[PDB]
């Protein structure tokens, strides 16, 4: 029997409640067989290939597509060719906010420089005893938590100047 | 969304055509069994680029030789695109009009000399004039090439099951039996 | 990167990773339907 | 490489590094004019010295293959590798 | 973007952790327009129609469909013409158990007798007036919590002798 739309809202509130444990992760520092077209992803994965590291999320929030005029004085986001609005946890079921927005940014060399091709987000990440810094290479992680979401992208390079933003909009069931 | 081929093909001396509908193995029996379906390793390893080359040995001069191959989009679009029609009587329209263009990666090397070479011709079944069209050629001394090519749109090739068949035509100068270090093959597209 | 000043103790770590076929599908039963059940016979350690 | 860079072959003895000693036993200058190239290690590039050198028995010499230039690319053999002429076939440890 | 199989597994471990707050609910004691052919269930709904009562979930567990030979010696359950096996929270990723089994039996008259058509399961349900009992009529529910899963069946009847065992097997994404 079917899950409901408000079940997907509550499950999104559950994910967004986990926010403090949420990290961006990046990997696949060597080429794909084809760099013009990354392979479509596999949901049975538990980690990225060739992991470069983890960065604590700067933005975990509920979202939905915006609607004018009533949303014109809410927090708008432009992503993936479309307009969206954030939603706060205590307003999720009043708004229908079953999507989650995830973002982080890597400021310069706070992970070792190079290229990356995979992007993912984990919840329940924990670092080794007494580490507090928000950037972690894999060997500084104690528990990788759970890999929730990820993608295969064309490469991006990183240098000291560049603040590498990476982001997703997602829903717990994208096909219903 | 990407676009690839990921995990049937048949080594032979024989000359054969499918019909507009043919099921996968019809090659082997119609070719009098004068050939060999690829060893299982082809499906296992050469479906990604790696270093486990499923190397194979060949017979040709008074006979030519081939490797025939299958491209059953029904295996794939029913899996990765279950929200797209694959059964309507011109669904082949949606097959090519969703796939858009196509293009090829295929890497292999000889083991024949750094200074002597062999000939391989890529061929695709077109169901208009009913031919394994001569689409492209490369020539092969010791070192590798990505012998894959760009190819255009594919509606002409679409067999009725929502399927296609293509092949390699092999020639060897005068070398009556030869090895090839086949590495891997894939076919490329996008969606959003 | 060595410092190029004073002594520099250059030396290795052999780098432990435990290896299930469940991470490594190249190790899942290619004698039949691949994950075909026989495919969890063993895992590995690895230490490059 | 080019016609004005070169390999110089020296011949030398051996030091307690196990590597060559520094001694000039024999010497000869070999530009790209002087060097022969092959896809299958067959272009028999002959290193002639000005007088000979007497290679005593029971002894390792070394060739020192002096150059400034990378682009002199010879043909070495190495442990259990596919041989360049016929790569189906693989080497000993040291070929020699 | 997309969720992953193991995300659904961990979300199922979350709903199983809620189990004590879980109740069967039955409703729709008057007819549909066609009694052989009910209307399809609307996931925007928040409570059943014509509510008859609530009963605490007599069972909540992870399960999966059974597979042979490796389940032939295990804890089998029979449901809706299919055979299922119980799974435990700390094994859910090893078994691939993303399905939750939910069940409650209304013995005889422990809710008011007469026909019912709707069957649902609610979590976070809270009763009135310090009440201990696991069978509740609507006048003894304070907060209905959240209607997680429901179905619009044909009618059935209940009498003093007949137990009405109602149950589901469900996953957090049945269909992406």
């Amino acid at each position: 029997a079917i899950a409901t739309y408000n079940s997907h809202v509550e499950l999104a509130k559950y994910l967004v409640s986990k926010a403090d444990s949420v990290y961006l992760t990046i990997g696949k520092s060597t080429p794909w067989s084809n760099e013009t077209n990354p392979p479509q992803p596999d949901e049975n994965a538990t980690v990225l290939q060739e992991v470069i590291g983890y960065k604590k999320a700067t933005k975990v929030t509920l979202v939905r597509p915006s609607k004018s005029p009533e949303d014109d004085n809410k927090n708008l986001i432009s992503y993936g060719n479309k307009s969206w609005v954030e939603v706060t946890p205590e307003n999720a079921k009043a708004e229908g906010a079953k999507w989650v927005y995830l973002e982080s940014s890597i400021v310069g060399d706070e992970l070792p420089l190079g290229t990356y091709r995979q992007v993912g987000f984990v919840m329940d990440l924990v670092a080794k005893s007494g580490i507090s810094k928000f950037n972690l290479v894999p060997s500084e992680v104690e528990s990788t938590g759970t890999l929730l979401f990820f993608d295969n992208k064309q490469f991006q390079n990183r240098s000291e100047q560049t603040t590498a933003k990476e982001r997703f909009i997602v829903e717990v069931d994208p096909n219903s | 969304f990407y676009g690839h081929i990921n995990m049937y093909g048949y080594v032979t001396s024989y000359v054969y055509n499918p019909g507009m509908t043919s099921s996968v193995n019809q090659i082997s029996a119609s070719t009098e069994g004068r050939g060999q379906e690829v060893p299982t390793d082809y499906y296992m390893y050469t479906s990604t680029k790696n270093n486990n080359t499923v190397e194979l040995s060949m017979q040709t001069t008074s006979g030519v030789s081939y490797l025939y191959n299958n491209f059953n989009f029904r295996d794939y679009m029913s899996k990765y695109r279950p929200q797209v029609d694959l059964q309507s009587d011109e669904a082949r329209r949606i097959v090519s009009d969703y796939i858009k263009e196509l293009s090829i990666d295929y890497y292999l090397s000889a083991v024949i000399p750094p200074d002597e070479s062999i000939e391989i011709k890529l061929q695709v079944y077109d169901f208009s004039i009913n031919r394994w069209l001569t689409v492209s050629i490369n020539n092969l001394s010791f070192y590798e090439k990505n012998i894959g090519s760009n190819i255009g749109y594919i509606k002409d090739y679409l067999n009725s099951e929502l399927n296609m068949f293509t092949r390699l035509e092999i020639n060897a100068g005068k070398r009556d039996s030869v090895d090839i270090k086949v590495n891997y093959l894939d076919l490329m597209f996008y969606y959003y | 990167k060595i410092t190029g000043v004073g002594k520099e103790t250059i030396g290795i770590k052999l780098t432990e990773r435990i290896v299930t076929p469940d991470e490594d599908a190249s190790l899942l039963d290619q004698t039949s339907g691949v994950p075909s059940y026989f495919s969890k016979g063993a895992d590995r350690l690895e230490e490059k | 490489g080019d016609k004005q860079s070169n390999v110089v072959i020296q011949i030398r003895g051996m030091g307690d590094q196990g590597y060559p000693n520094k001694t000039i036993y024999a010497e000869t200058v070999m530009n790209a004019d002087d060097i022969k190239v092959s896809n299958n290690a067959s272009a028999e590039t002959r290193v002639y010295f000005d007088d000979p050198m007497m290679a005593e028995g029971g002894k390792e010499y070394a060739i020192v293959i002096i150059t400034e230039n990378s682009d002199y690319t010879m043909w070495v053999g190495t442990r259990t590798k596919p041989k360049i002429d016929k790569p189906n076939e693989v080497i000993s440890g040291n070929p020699y």
